[PDB]
């Protein structure tokens, strides 16, 4: 991050792993009465670590809290986190980079950790849809910002 | 709660380390700036604010999207598909070609060309390493000998991990995929339904907590927001892809697989030449079966209605955005700024004439327009009556600009010419409030036994020794 | 959804899932001492039928080809199986929305499958690729004159 | 199917599952940069719980963790409970049956989960050794052996 | 006392670890439409091979079916491997450790891929009923204990 050897960008995708799990069963063995696919209520949560210059450790964590009826069968989470080399990036591509092409490889890994500790606990299959960050965050960055005319004064 | 249990719903916030993910404004929403917070009222928070004015749509429908590794070979299709999702029914299986047959349904041509020859791709470009933690000791501990790391040996490649080296990511072709007619300038309308988006997808506000009956939440109505790639997907567009194998891959792409490799000495040194003794597994007198009743298809089995619900709001909308800070930052320094590589010169020039907003003479506005506006939503269902058709410039979108924008006397006060680096932003500090080291819950507590008591402070009677999983 | 359809090809991702799996390592425990990345060989193939109605399932096999020094490392291969609903579409290209786009839906999540499989047998984190097969089988559809007008009693 | 064993009393597990995972790693892309002298804890732990008519719980909570200091390597705890149904028999024999054989028989399994969990973080495996409380069990009993129906082969 | 070397049977795990994985389900869209109760037929393999220096492999295939007549649900097969520092000639000792022991150790791991697979095919989870392998040489006799040669014969 400065200029020298930047261009525009610096991506690498460096590691792949999981930082994070729980998952708490309190009617684990009272499933067996109900034979349906639960309530599901998802929470997710932004959370990184700086490891080097333009390194950065991005964390997806996905929450899953599952009921059968008015009653919780299990709790689940898994934090996605991966080493990565992202930074330099401006302007539109910026969005599209980290929320298009960075979440769509984690996306299987979170999603399968979370269905592994629901298979373990040895529910009903549990897998969530891949959905589109893309654009839902490149909106939200969008005012005016297509004619960077500014007109302050010179300086 | 959340409508579709099957959902993910988004992110509350983008990636802070990397930068600030919010362009500065100076008139809040309203770009004729009516502004009047009351006078000693304000009203009502509105601390988005801008945020309704930031776009609007654009939820399912995709202006653009990209996944690729170091190598991907590709050819965008002819179809031109508009894909989307529904998955269940709960009713009628389908509807429209009664009969699907492919040319060669089973791959009597085959897809693969047979692995002894270059079929297409050979090469493949990854790195990473396996694992060991060789417990030892039996007796009392079951697991106590700090083994594992072996003297490491030159393996240790460094440039394993090659930094991306795309090139093709910029001045050949970009995704664009909607590129056509757009009734908002920036999607809706092109190819497909667009973010049709049945109703903004809320559920019940905010989280609602508890409903009447399931049929509001989910479990009845179901019509899934589109989903599944819903605006096109796999549309005609080059992704680049750079690194192409052709028949030059002969180096490796002879065949160090099927036949092994080239050291293929029928059977070398794995097969028979390891084992001298050992002859057990002759004859067991212990079988399997199920020694108990058992029911595979009792039921735990059930349809999950895969859906893309954003939802306008998660848990909490904070205040999402990141101006100046600085203020100076927008003087900048000895850095230019004003050429951003290469970028397009917004739509083709002519398209919109903007008689589809246009607008009205609002100089002095009184509190009608601002309570018939709740009202007049009705008057939006009917769309944009005159559609916009796809009116085409002489200048193809990149050169629409003839010249460029000098940087300096443009401010520019949210590019590579920065400082402060993020002005401190947000560290690892909230870690705690993500329901982190706190007692939020253990299930419930202990149910008790029954058949015995078991209810002793020590957990068996073997206080047992460690050291036998390392970092 | 289903009726109140207009004039307009429907598509529909009803269920994606695995009708077979492989994972072979023969020489596993000798090709142990060997720690580094698997050289792998990114074989795809297809096969299918029609056992639903307006809808197909096409099955992509993702294959995994994978060797360390002068031996082999193992042999992954995963027939990641998805029941398409389809409509609205003629010609070549008809069919060919589930022979190129529909088991390139299927593919993150094949890479997944056998990820999982590689990190079971022991062997370093292998993360596939993506690649497009959509571009093999588009030549192989135009490469095929046997036409049985109807048939398609069996399959 | 049909030759459910049942020595007329006997112990019968039906069900074998995680009721709770937890996996803690903070230091998860400093592992790296940090020294290779973890202090690697253990802890155990048993209770027992009613489910069913003569459909009974005996659940092993294992609690690996690995830590240098403050900073926490990793940690791996998984209650592995499972479903036994025991009957026929009662005092001292149940009582160390369920209190010391059964979570014993769990440790295989819960060896199993967090061998998996723990590589799922990209960490090292453990591949903890085994000990016998069948023998122990029998021994303590009588040694002889008798009244007791116990699973038994033609040997 | 002086243990000095005292090579008396050598007990050590290596790892452990998936060989060989499998899935077929044929009729996997098909079950829908069929009657909801499918044999399941169970199989174990054995296999064993010395690999290196006091080093051998002990690997127990399991093969779960689940076929009602000709009309099949599917089919998964799992052949766990696992390798354990064993030698000194334990004789009947080893007869433990590699044909009890090590079946007992193997088993979570190939029944874990089993009902990964499964859910993978997006089918009801099944768990294999436990195994007593030990518990067979263990109440039997082993006519000279174990005896583990000793070099010496006296210290």
């Amino acid at each position: 991050m400065s200029e020298q050897n930047n261009t525009e960008m610096t991506f690498q995708i460096q590691r792949i792993y999981t930082k994070d799990i729980s998952f708490e069963a309190p009617n684990a063995p009272h499933v067996f009465q109900k034979d349906w696919q639960p309530e599901v209520k998802l929470d997710l949560d932004t959370a990184s670590s700086q490891l080097a210059d333009d390194v950065y450790e991005v964390v997806l964590r996905v929450t899953v809290t599952a009921s059968l009826g008015e009653e919780t069968a299990f709790l689940c989470e898994v934090q996605q986190g991966g080493i990565f080399s992202i930074a330099g990036i401006e302007g539109t591509q910026m969005a599209h980079c980290l929320g298009a092409y960075c979440p769509n490889i984690l996306f299987p890994y979170a999603r399968e950790c979370i269905t592994s500790m629901v298979s373990r606990g040895t529910f009903p299959q549990l897998n969530l849809a891949p959905v589109n960050f893309d654009a839902l965050f490149m909106n939200y960055l969008q005012q005016q910002a297509g004619e960077g005319t500014e007109e302050h004064q010179d300086a | 709660m959340k409508q579709s249990t099957i959902a993910l719903a988004l992110l509350p916030l983008l990636f802070t380390p990397v930068t600030k993910a919010r362009t500065p404004e100076m008139p809040v929403l309203e770009n004729r700036a009516a502004q009047g917070d009351i006078t000693a009222p304000g009203g009502a928070r509105r601390l988005t604010g801008d945020q309704t004015a930031a776009l609007r749509d654009s939820l399912s429908d995709k202006p653009a999207k990209n996944i690729i590794l170091l190598i991907g070979d590709g050819m965008g299709d002819s179809e031109i598909t508009a894909a989307r999702n529904y998955a269940e029914g709960a009713g009628g299986f389908f509807k429209g070609i009664d009969a699907l047959p492919l040319t060669g349904q089973y791959t009597h041509y085959a897809l693969n060309k047979k692995t002894g020859k270059p079929d297409y791709v050979t090469d493949s470009a990854a790195s990473a390493t396996a694992w060991s933690t060789g417990v030892k000791t039996y007796n009392g501990a079951l697991g106590v000998d700090i083994h594992e790391k072996d003297h490491p040996t030159i393996l240790e490649m460094a440039k394993a991990a090659g930094l991306a080296t795309g090139n093709v990511s910029t001045a050949e072709l970009q995704d664009a995929t909607p590129a056509a007619l757009v009734a908002h300038v920036t999607s809706r309308k092109c190819y497909g339904p667009s973010a049709t988006s049945e109703k903004c997808p809320g559920n019940a506000l905010e989280k609602g907590g508890k409903g009447s009956i399931t049929e509001q939440l989910l479990n009845a109505r179901a019509d899934v927001t589109l989903g599944g790639g819903a605006k096109t997907f796999a549309e005609t567009a080059t992704a680049g892809e750079w690194q192409g194998k052709t028949l030059r891959e002969q180096a490796q792409a002879r065949g160090y697989q099927l036949v092994s490799d080239a050291a293929s000495l029928n059977s070398v040194t794995e097969a028979n030449q390891q084992k001298p003794l050992l002859g057990l597994f002759a004859d067991g007198n212990m079988p399997v079966r199920w020694l108990g009743p058992k029911a595979t298809y009792h039921g735990n089995i059930d349809k999950p209605a895969v859906t893309c619900t954003p939802n306008p709001q998660r848990n909490d909308s904070v205040p999402t955005l990141a101006q100046m800070t600085d203020k100076a930052i927008e003087l900048l320094s000895k850095n230019e700024k004003g050429f951003f590589l290469q970028v397009e010169g917004a739509s083709i020039d002519k398209q919109d004439h903007a008689a589809n907003p246009c607008g009205q003479i609002g100089e002095t506005v009184d509190l009608d327009e601002a309570v018939q506006r709740a009202l007049e939503f009705a008057k939006k269902e009917g769309n944009t009556l005159v559609i916009v058709t796809a009116d085409h410039a002489h200048a193809s979108q990149i050169v629409a600009p003839d010249t460029k924008a000098p940087g300096l006397t443009q401010a520019l006060n949210t590019k590579d010419g920065a400082v402060m680096v993020m002005s401190y932003g947000n560290s690892e500090e909230d870690s705690q409030e993500h329901t982190g080291s706190q007692l939020r819950i253990a299930a419930y507590g202990p149910h008790a036994a029954n058949v015995v008591g078991l209810t002793d402070q020590t957990d068996l009677f073997y206080t047992m020794k460690a050291a036998l999983g390392l970092k």
